[PDB]
């Protein structure tokens, strides 16, 4: 039938519009965002802790700087680089070099789908253990916090205050998993898929929201300091959007034709 | 007393696509209501019925530069019984490939319903022409010929005061449903072609610039639906 | 109905080509509510402030590309005076509040005419940091004279070149791939838009409300609306037709809410 | 409803189990429109 | 009205410049009985028959004069396949039928704009053998 | 009511030892519902393919074993014209449509007399590959002409030569031992079916419905029913009797629905 | 509160034939319905009650190749006081290997009910005889006279207009089922045995073929019952 | 599948898919990874901590994660484009170069059986798993042939 | 009914524990008649 596309407007037509035919009955409703988020994927590969953290600095992180990286995770969709937030993603195309290699994270599925620009969910946070037959337990603090970064004494054993708090401690058993879900924990409304503004009036970089995310995890070993062996273990953190709604049509990554 | 009770054999088993609760931990969290937000998006097909547009290399042989693939189809002066744009109708070729259309519904298995192609003629309002938009089923060997596009499925848009022609692909399947992937270019996945013939030369008054150019459209039908979410392709992370 | 001339305050602006307005996501963005995120009174509406605002764009020519496009942040080009935008009250308010919520009405205007093709898209999109060079400052109005239309490459397309923060000497320098802040050029469509054809009309219509990740935004710092203008079909036309035809447009605000009264904004 | 399948029983209440918002004081929709 | 898409099975065609139908010389050539003259069960329409067909003629010139002419038999171009007018299940159904009753409905289509001037008559003109 | 003379469109055939029509699996396999994938308007039935189609067999002979056969697949042989089955108009719609969908009814007629000793089962089999070669070919009517009967041995009962994928110069190729297509030639009763005893009857009568794997089918692949004529018991007469009676089988289509229409078929 | 529980000892033990649902993981999944899809077999002995044929060797003593089993027993003109054919009633036996009665029962543990065996006559419309069919419970010795198939269950089978006569071996058993498959040949599993005889000699009008062959069916009654089904031989794909 | 061979019987078949993995090695810890019909695998690794962690742990589709020693068990739809699935088949699912009697989408996807580990982490011993599979809800149509019995 | 004993109680909604075909818009039957 004869439109103008130029209206911004098109109604969506069906067979019957201009030849002889019928709709074709519906018979799936997949696309539901409520649906579609609703299930468990691969966010990011941590380090266990086995000692009382120093958090990593703010950019730009200077020489000689003694800090624990690789050991934070944060629940955002949106990339990351050393634990916190970024606009770009980075990855290492080539192993020599010198310097510090930094963790960086996506949920390439929800961007395969996001096609919006504001999201709102509940998380449900799965942690899964890379090594087998694993002791840990996992720590989080919500948006806007920060890491208790000290020890405190007992019978001579050196135990850290990330083991307490009034926040979420989660013990897995030898071999187990853990498992909880999350709620909106942000000062702001909703999570931008991608953002235009600044969050400070002086020096901030256009695009990097501030508290886009579900708060930070990290998996650490429930025994004291003086425990340690220089094996280092790994954790895969699953993440899954409970209740997820969305705003505000948007574009699609591009996809390279060569 | 302590209830009798018989663990299945699938216990501790965490699987990512369980159609279930799990245990809150932080509680008791009010988040800020979202009353002034409008653009609420309910189902993604609502963006899939959004026309988007397609890709096709620009011109034949020399291009300086591969990379130059275009929205459009550029009309020559030129008369031969070819089409000037052919495609097939798979949801995994190029041509759809940026479209909306194309990228929701890779993300799933399967599609049912039509696929909407729409035509936007960029060109002086002083020229006249007709195309010939012709939908063919699958045949062993794809239909070049105008007499060829004739006996298919197909409708005359003609040159005027409206710029624009909404062309409805027919869903035309052996199955209720068809593979959005051509893994083995079956008749499942592959559902024949969409070509553009030019019924008579486009006519200019002279000062007219040569070769308007047709810009296209893809859009998913009011009937169309997709089915089975699967495994997304990182590779536009690279 | 191609004639539509719309009023608003003082300023009335008319076209003989009207395609209707584009209303989008909402059937009113007029239609709202004071910002329940601030308890102090908002300083709302005013006669002097109920206008339209028209600045101009660079000319479009037979030599920009394909997805060739500019970038008019709002209300970013109000305080840049970008093209000219010179917003009157309406600046003089936005630099003496802390937040500031509105929509806007948009107007492009370009003058075309029979014996030319082409096609530009005008779209609302949201959200984009187009304006910002990618050493993360924005850009001045010499380099937005200089360039003179942002040419689409594999930067802009991927999001490679997107504001970012620098990780320093202590950290390996990444390869920077990719960033949410692309633009799928072919997908400009799924927003608020339309199609200045040059075949059938010389200026469009697009009406956005209030959108943000806030109910309310600051007022230095937010780029929530970008009206972006983008080639789809290249010029072409015969020696002795216009060259170089110009592209303006006009821009009011729809319904604003002003908080935290405070002196004229100075940068540190 | 979302990917949710055990409907009959919910131990937890809605306020622990999700969030809810503060008070202040299918058929699909159109995302464009034309006067 | 000048914009009309005329739709028939699956196969629409459209024009902006449309003068309207002209029907003769019933107000519907479609309003018809079975044939009298045969006692057989008649083979009637169906989706696949129910549609148009496209063809192309020669090129009009500035050195044709007036009057001259280009003829289409009908049902002899889908016979014959003139001007790449293929006919499908027409044309099979055709050529395995002894007797055949239709009307016809055409449209001629012609690529016009300014700075142009002629006039072409187009006409369905009973009965020929000028083919 | 052993005459039955049934009629459909121009063509009526006749019997005079009719041991009725085996309706099998519904009651009418003529009632029947527009396919309900396909949403353009099917092709329906008209009277000039609502009849009748005749076609030859390969003689029946003392020299034929017992359980060899001869398979008509369907619409296979309409497309292939075995045995002189022109179609008309039938096999020009079907040639002419992507999809198609119909049920069968089918008639053999083999003319004995009394004198002769000897059983022929007739079954209509879902699904067969019996038409097809062990290299994955279809037969020709040349190699139909040379065989004169399918002889059934270990291959045919297990399945062990029907068409198949190699695997290739990588892997190891595997020792063939088993398929799902094989006939039990003992179990051939179970499908609709009748007996053509030389005692009781010169002609059987079988109607069947559509089935398949979709609610319809592609027009050029589909075997979803195959005529199959096995010898139960053999031929035998003594000398001065008719020797080498000669089997012809009547093939009519039910409720067709065609879809997809395009042009005519070319292979690659 | 957590609810007090007591795990039974069988806790996560793998039962294959348990009869209770597990967990879904890709539930709210709709597949395309089956309206048009004729033939429904609700129950298998749907299928047991269609005949189908036995199999006995054709001639003895020499034959080409002992793979020549044959669905038929031919009828001599030779008159000698054993029978024609005789088989036991065990559907373990051979002659029921291949029909869709011993096929089906071979992968049930008991039975219960009748069987039907059908006979077909395919000679000549001319030849005229009788046949005695008689069916022997178990003996220490099988019957092979016609005397001693004339004091047994018997009924004789007229040659003439209709070509076919179903004989229903009788149910007589001691216990309530009977076993398929006779491991040690016991009165549970073997139910004696199922003779032919000649009465009178086929009559033959000169010019007739010698030696006409009656054709065997088997076949469950309708009060035939299946139970306890048991692990399938897969003999047949080696 | 014998059992299912052995009373088929019938030519088209639908049902619900119970899959139940157990390892055949003692007190491994492995996960189950599915794919629906039309799918395939994602065959490819990233990196976290220099550690080569692959995508198939991770995606829309079911993955499964058993305990140390313990067992996998979940029920599948049929997710079939096809209404059944065919016993056997006479078509040919392509117009050229096909094999006939070779269906194209008559399965309920894909099963694999993976280590929760980096690629960093390997063996030589090879490690085994089973597949039990349960047919939920069947039925069946078009009554036909069970297989041939040998005599010898 | 099935192999199924644990009747009572389902705690999965009937569209989760099992497919159901979409909307288009004891005593045996003999599978063969004669006419």
């Amino acid at each position: 039938s004869t439109d103008n596309a130029e209206t911004g407007v098109i109604e969506a037509g069906n067979t019957d519009t201009d030849f002889s035919g019928e709709l074709a009955a519906p018979g799936s409703n997949h696309t539901n965002v409520k649906f579609l988020f609703d299930r468990s994927r691969l966010l990011n590969v941590i380090k266990v802790l086995e000692k009382d953290a120093v958090f990593p600095r703010p950019f730009p992180t200077q020489e000689g700087a003694q800090q624990d990286d690789g050991y934070f995770c944060l629940l955002t969709p949106r990339p990351t680089v050393a634990s916190r937030p970024a606009t770009r993603f980075g990855l290492y195309a080539n192993p020599s070099g010198s310097g510090v290699l930094a963790n960086t994270s996506l949920d390439f599925n929800f961007y395969s789908l996001a096609c919006f620009t504001y999201f709102r969910s509940d998380l449900e946070v799965t942690v899964v253990s890379l090594e087998p037959d694993l002791e840990f337990a996992v720590g989080w603090f919500p948006s806007g916090s920060e890491y208790q970064a000290s020890s405190f004494v007992y019978d001579q054993l050196h135990v850290p205050f990330h083991f307490t708090g009034r926040t979420p401690r989660a013990f897995a058993s030898k071999g187990g998993k853990v498992s909880f879900v999350l709620p909106w924990n942000s000062v702001s409304s909703v999570l931008p898929v991608r953002w235009g503004g600044a969050s400070k009036l002086s020096s901030a970089t256009r695009g990097l929201p501030a508290h886009a995310d579900w708060g930070t995890i990290y998996a650490f070993v429930p025994r004291p300091n003086e425990k340690k062996s220089t094996a280092v273990k790994h954790v895969a953190v699953y993440i899954r959007y409970k209740n997820a709604r969305a705003w505000c049509p948007s574009m699609l990554p591009f996809r390279s034709y060569k | 007393g302590p209830i009798p009770t018989a663990p299945r054999e699938n216990s501790l088993m965490f699987l990512s696509t369980l159609p279930d609760d799990t245990v809150p931990a932080y509680g008791n969290v009010r988040t800020p209501p979202v009353n002034y937000l409008p653009g609420e998006i309910t189902d993604l097909l609502q963006l899939a019925r959004i026309p988007t547009l397609m890709a096709f290399e620009r011109v034949p042989e020399p291009v300086p530069a591969s990379d130059t693939y275009v929205p459009y189809v550029a009309v020559p002066t030129q008369f031969d019984d070819r089409p000037l744009i052919s495609f097939p109708i798979t949801l995994s070729d190029p041509v759809y490939q940026n479209t909306l259309v194309g990228a929701i519904s890779s993300n799933f298995a399967n599609y049912r319903g039509c696929i909407q192609i729409t035509l936007t003629f960029c060109g002086p309002m002083m020229a006249r022409g007709k195309f010939l938009l012709s939908y063919s089923p699958p045949n062993g060997t794809q239909p070049q010929t105008l007499s060829e596009a004739m006996q298919c499925t197909y409708s005359i848009w003609d040159i005027g005061l409206n710029s624009s022609w909404t062309f409805v692909v027919p869903y035309i399947s052996p199955s209720d449903y068809r593979e959005t992937r051509a893994i083995t270019n079956s008749v499942y996945s592959a559902d024949g072609w969409f070509s553009l013939h030019k019924l008579t030369k486009i006519t200019l008054p002279p000062d007219c610039p040569q070769s308007p150019c047709i810009l296209f459209f893809a859009s998913a039908g009011e009937d169309y639906t997709l089915r089975l979410p699967v495994d997304c392709n990182p590779s536009y992370v690279f | 109905d191609r004639v539509t001339t719309q009023t608003a305050g003082n300023t009335a602006i008319n076209t003989q080509s009207s395609l209707g307005v584009l209303c989008a996501y909402v059937e009113d963005p007029t239609k709202s509510d004071p910002p329940s995120s601030s308890t102090d009174q908002p300083t709302t509406t005013f006669t002097a402030i109920d206008r339209w605002y028209t600045g101009r764009l660079n000319s479009w020519t037979k030599a920009v590309k394909t997805f060739s496009f500019q970038a008019v942040p709002l209300p970013g080009a109000f305080l840049s005076r970008q093209g000219g935008l010179n917003g009157g009250a309406f600046t003089a308010t936005l630099h003496r509040h802390f937040l500031m919520k509105c929509g806007w009405q948009v107007q492009v205007q370009c003058n075309l005419t029979q014996f030319h093709q082409g096609a530009l898209l005008v779209a609302m999109v949201p959200e984009t940091t187009l304006d910002v060079k990618p050493d993360g400052k924005a850009k001045s109005l010499q380099e937005l004279n200089e360039e003179q239309w942002v040419e689409m490459s594999d930067d802009y397309r991927t999001g490679k070149n997107m504001p970012f923060q620098s990780l320093g000497t202590y950290y390996r320098p990444p390869n920077w791939t990719w960033g949410p802040n692309f633009i799928n050029p072919y997908q400009v469509t799924v927003f608020p838009h339309q199609i200045l054809n040059a075949r059938t009309s010389t200026s469009v219509d697009v009406n956005v409300p209030y959108i943000g990740e806030t109910p309310t935004q600051s007022s230095e710092t937010q780029n929530s609306w970008t009206l972006l203008v983008m080639v789809l079909v290249p010029l072409d036309y015969k020696e002795g037709a216009t060259t170089d035809p110009e592209i303006t447009f006009s821009v009011r605000p729809t319904s604003p809410y002003f908080n935290g009264l405070r002196n004229r904004y100075t940068a540190g | 409803r979302g990917n949710n399948g055990n409907m009959t029983f919910n131990y937890y209440a809605n306020t622990y189990q999700n969030s809810v918002d503060f008070s202040t004081s299918g058929i699909l929709n159109p995302l464009g429109y034309l006067k």
